[PDB]
């Protein structure tokens, strides 16, 4: 998660994080890319039937 | 929610992740220790 990660439950410095903005959405993307294709990977292999 | 998470008016079919289920903070409090060793100054204040 983006805000929780680097300073939770603190909304004084959330506020701070729209400064950057767009870098941490960058990250969301990324990894959620990563999860889609572990489950490419088995369906390869297993499901040839 | 979903919808201004991606910046957008149409989502496609399919499954996003939002904003998580925090809940906000609606006081705040302080507390600090003194129950014992009293100053005294009552000799000086009960003093002929």
């Amino acid at each position: 998660d983006c805000t929780m990660y680097i300073c939770g439950d603190s909304t004084e410095c959330s506020n701070l994080l729209l400064q950057y903005g767009s870098f941490c959405t960058q990250l969301k993307r990324a990894l959620t890319g990563i999860a889609v294709e572990q489950d490419k990977n088995t369906q390869e292999v297993f499901a040839q039937v | 929610e979903t919808k201004c998470t991606l910046k957008s008016f149409t989502v496609e079919k399919g499954i996003y992740q939002t904003s998580n289920f925090r809940v906000q903070p609606t006081e705040s409090i302080v507390r600090f220790p003194n129950i014992t060793n009293l100053c005294p100054f009552d000799e000086v204040f009960n003093a002929t």
